[PDB]
RNA sequence: GCUUGUGACGGCCCGUGAAAAUCCACAGGAAGGAAUAGUUUUCAUGCCAGGUCGUACUGAUAACCGCAGCAGGUCUCCAAG
RNA sequence: GAUGGGGAAGCUCCGUUUCAAAGGCCUGAUUUUAUGCAGGCCACCAUCGAAAGGGAAUCCGGUUAAGAUUCCGGAACCUGG
């Protein structure tokens, strides 16, 4: 219901002592003028409410999965 | 052009009620949807309500006064007479 | 016969008056310290339409004298009062039109009106839309002051009675044709219940001592005595006399 | 061509019974009940609506922050700007006029 | 008469019309006389007054609304106050 | 017949101090570059001081005579000018253009301002202007 | 001393609200209060 | 274009077209408050709870009333080419 | 439509803020115990009366032989603390 686009905030909010679960959506769309890329959503449940980043880089997309903390219960597609 | 010969803002009324009666109603109808001068602020933007009230488009004041006229004329002779009065009481 | 329909009117089931809409009942200042001995000025915060009222009524915001706040008083209009108009009312206020004086505080001629049958009881005479009071003299003996009332009546009322200079707002009214039954009815739908109106020669004689007969008529003179008891008193009661 | 329904059980046209057509996420019309609109608050003068002030139900205005509910200036959110001048103009002059009657 | 004298002065001196733009030549100084209305409000009226005091200008009270005064001014429209900013070959100033 | 000088006291009119009162600094009439308009430089009283009576103690009066000041550019036309009048030498040289358009020089000037506030209003003189305005 | 004033009120008509003052002479008193009082005048 | 919502206006009245619970703002300045420390739950996040009764179906040329599975009577919303 | 009061042999009638001593939440005072006791504030002075008037807050998808804006999944919001 909410979406950021800051990474650092993201991930503050995936150590914030309440968030238990997150999600990775993978979806296959097209640019503004090309052919057609994939796009990352991560998503992290909170208490009350669900946030929503979305980074339509691959190549950065990889890095913020390995820096994900271990603890946090990460569901794929 | 001239849409009517004497009926004037009667014509609604078609051939109804009787020509005298709509006379009378013709001559009251007129004075009380007219446009009055604002002794306040000068402007000719005074238009009636409910019957004795007047109020003004701008300035937004309101003075209470005849039923389909602004002022009748028993109302200025009472401003006269109290004036008259006012004057002997002081001086 | 049955009861007729001007009995029926006292039991007051569907002839109560339509009170709704009304702004509330118009009467002057409780009479106070500050107006038996000096003046209290108020303001003149709107004026409105009343219904069932001819006349406009205005809403007067006094200072509370004893206590901190503000009191707003409703006021019958007259001809040239305006919004933001200072009002002044008490014994020692200005001959001017919308303030309140005792009768014996103004001078022989003065047009008043919403004056005080007596003093307190808070405007009694000359209410209705274009009626006034004239001041005919005063006798000091006594503490009396002779008026003329609307009616053509002269009437002693004591000098600590209050009234309102000027004339009551909105008249002529009644110089305009009702041309229609419909405006007939919207007028008495914000007044009571008492339009339209049945004669009594066109019922029968259980209903109207007018009733019956192979013609319309009367059958004997309408001109009912002081004495009559009621369900007797149709027609013109106690007329000296008739015609044109 | 499809058709709604109330999805109350007041089945009559009334002021508290307003629906808008809207169409879901499932491809259908489907009746939305709608809440009556807000009014804007008022100046305590003129009359006139209130610049800078949120328009919201009466209850509504506990839930919400104190930015939204007035003005930065004397009586904000209670007098418009113009009624405050007049009242400081009108308060300054008066004053300095019952100095000269004093005297 | 007020009005010949008035009337002398817009075709020779220097004159301004209007409330905003006369408050303008009091606080700077330049108004040399001010002709009001008689329906002016009493508070602009009360004002304009306290202005004329800190600036030492002589006010006038024109004996007309400001229907009457627009007029006196040779305008088809209505002027509330005048300001004299200077005076060409009338002698309204020493009258 | 000029009277908006360097030590005149006006009322303000809008702006967050409207009916707040106010001493002219620096005026300048023929405008700038910025603000092209009459405007004049002031400094005012934000947080009145508040009546003290002969039963406060020692610590409440020292409480209750705190002034909060400002300084604000103005335009003309949003000042009411007074007929009284308030010496600014003693504050003059800090407020000027100069010490706007920087948050750390505003505040440099505001407490020299609420020293010279504080000391006038002690040995009680200028009544008038710390007397709050009742609208 | 030098931050007291005097500002003495206005009690006249139309001026300031009224002060409190005994009003014991105006007390609408119980019922038997009163029938005492009248049954010795 | 149809249905509906809404905005700024205009016409009409001797007709000028509810009330209260409830919520907010302002004026006011009683009190409470800092230096090795406090206040803000009208900023953000986090914690707990939310009782009782109604809820099926018909709504009419067969589920209502007229002795009935009676051509009568019975308030209203949605409305394609 | 109760009460206070006034009627009526009486069943009961009038009246709804009325010729009434008509009532309780902000605390301070107390660490013997729970609230006695100090100021002030406020006098409005039962209750009933709308499943179409006023009114704090929810949506989508799915699910049954028969239930759903009430169940399931997901996503929100209000009130009180
Ligand atoms: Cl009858
Ligand atoms: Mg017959
Ligand atoms: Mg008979
Ligand atoms: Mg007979
Ligand atoms: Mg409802
Ligand atoms: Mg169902
Ligand atoms: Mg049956
Ligand atoms: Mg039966
Ligand atoms: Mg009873
Ligand atoms: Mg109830
Ligand atoms: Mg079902
Ligand atoms: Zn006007
Ligand atoms: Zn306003």
């Amino acid at each position: 219901a909410r979406e950021i686009t800051d990474i650092k905030q993201f991930l503050e909010l995936t150590r914030r002592a309440d968030v238990k679960t997150a999600t990775v959506k993978i979806n296959k769309k097209l640019n503004k003028a090309g052919k057609p890329f994939r796009q990352t959503k991560f998503k992290v449940r909170g208490s009350s409410s669900l946030y929503t980043l979305v980074i339509n880089d691959a190549g950065k997309a990889k890095k913020l999965i390995q820096s994900l903390p271990p603890t946090l219960k990460v569901n794929r597609l | 052009a001239k849409r009517t010969k004497k009926v004037g803002i009667t014509g609604k009324y078609g051939v109804r009620y009787g020509s005298s009666l709509r006379r009378q109603v013709k001559k009251l109808e007129i004075q009380q949807h007219a446009r009055y001068d604002c002794s306040f602020c000068g402007k000719k933007t005074v238009k009636r309500g409910a019957a004795g009230i007047w109020t003004c488009s701008c300035c937004k004041k309101t003075v209470a006064g005849g039923a389909y006229t602004v002022s009748t004329a028993a109302a200025a002779t009472v401003r006269s007479t109290i004036r008259r009065l006012r004057e002997m009481v002081e001086a | 016969g049955r009861v007729i329909r001007n009995q029926r009117k006292g039991a007051g089931s569907i002839f109560t008056s339509h009170t709704r809409l009304r702004q509330g009942a118009a009467k002057l200042r409780t009479l106070d310290y500050a107006e038996r001995h000096g003046y209290i000025r108020g303001i003149v915060k709107q004026i409105v339409h009343d219904s069932g009222r001819g006349a406009p009524l205005a809403k007067v915001v006094f200072r509370d004298p004893y206590k901190y706040r503000l009191r707003e008083e409703i006021f019958i209009a007259n001809e040239g009062v305006h919004t933001g108009q200072f009002i002044y009312a008490g014994k020692k206020a200005s001959l001017n039109v919308g303030n309140v004086l005792p009768l014996g505080s103004v001078p022989e001629g003065t047009i008043v009106s919403n004056v005080e049958e007596k003093p307190g009881d808070r405007g009694a005479l000359a209410r209705a839309s274009g009626n006034y009071v004239i001041i005919i003299g005063h006798n000091p003996d006594e503490n009396k002051t002779r008026v003329r009332l609307p009616s053509g009546a002269k009437k002693v009322i004591s000098s600590d009675a209050r009234g309102v200079i000027g004339v009551i707002a909105g008249g002529g009214r009644v110089d305009k044709p009702l041309l229609k039954a419909g405006r007939a009815f919207h007028k008495y739908r914000l007044k009571r219940n008492s339009w339209p109106k049945t004669r009594g020669v066109a019922m029968n004689p259980v209903d109207h001592p007018h009733g019956g007969g192979n013609h319309q008529h009367i059958g004997k003179a309408s001109t009912i005595s002081r004495g009559a008891v009621s369900g007797q008193k149709a027609g013109l009661i106690a007329a000296r006399r008739t015609g044109l | 061509a499809q058709r709604v329904t109330f999805r109350r059980r007041n089945p009559y046209n009334t002021r508290s019974n307003k629906i808008k057509v809207v169409k879901t996420p499932g491809g259908i019309l489907r009746a939305q009940h709608v809440k009556k609109l807000a009014t804007r608050p008022k100046c305590g003068d003129c009359g006139s609506a209130l610049q800078g002030i949120s328009t919201l139900r009466p209850r509504q205005y506990a839930t919400v922050s104190k930015t939204h509910k007035t003005v930065s200036r004397a009586y904000g959110g209670s007098r418009c700007a113009n009624c405050v001048k007049e009242r400081i103009i009108r308060a300054f002059l008066i004053e300095e006029q019952k100095i000269v009657k004093k005297v | 008469s007020i009005n010949q004298k008035l009337a002398l002065v817009i075709k020779s001196g220097k004159y301004t019309l209007g409330y905003k733009s006369t408050v303008k030549s009091l606080r700077q100084g330049k108004s040399k006389l001010i002709i009001i209305a008689a329906n002016t409000p009493v508070l602009r009226k009360s004002e304009l007054e306290y202005y004329a005091m800190l600036s030492k200008t002589k006010v006038y009270y024109f004996q007309g609304g400001n229907n009457e005064l627009g007029t006196a001014v040779g305008k088809l429209f209505r002027v509330g106050v005048v300001s004299i900013l200077e005076a060409g070959d009338s002698d309204i100033l020493t009258t | 017949a000029k009277f908006l000088k360097a030590g005149k006291v006006a009322v303000v009119v809008r702006g967050r101090y409207a009916g707040k009162k106010v001493v002219i600094v620096k005026p300048h009439d023929e405008g700038s570059k910025s603000h092209p308009f009459g405007h004049a430089l002031v400094a005012g009283i934000e947080r009145y001081p508040l009546k003290v009576t002969k039963k406060h103690g020692a610590k409440k009066v020292a409480k209750r005579t705190k002034i909060k000041p400002f300084i604000k550019v103005v335009n003309y036309n949003h000042l009411l000018p007074t007929r009284y009048t308030l010496d600014v030498e003693a504050f003059k040289s800090v407020v000027s253009t100069e010490t706007f358009e920087q948050p750390s020089q505003r505040e440099e000037a505001k407490k020299v301002v609420k020293k010279a506030f504080e000391e006038r209003h002690q040995a009680g003189k200028n009544q008038w202007f710390f007397s709050k305005l009742r609208f | 001393n030098p931050l007291t004033h005097s500002t003495p009120k206005n009690f006249g008509i139309g001026q300031a609200v009224q002060p409190k003052r005994n009003l014991s002479r105006y007390v609408k008193w119980p019922e038997y209060v009163r029938v005492q009082r009248q049954k010795k005048i």
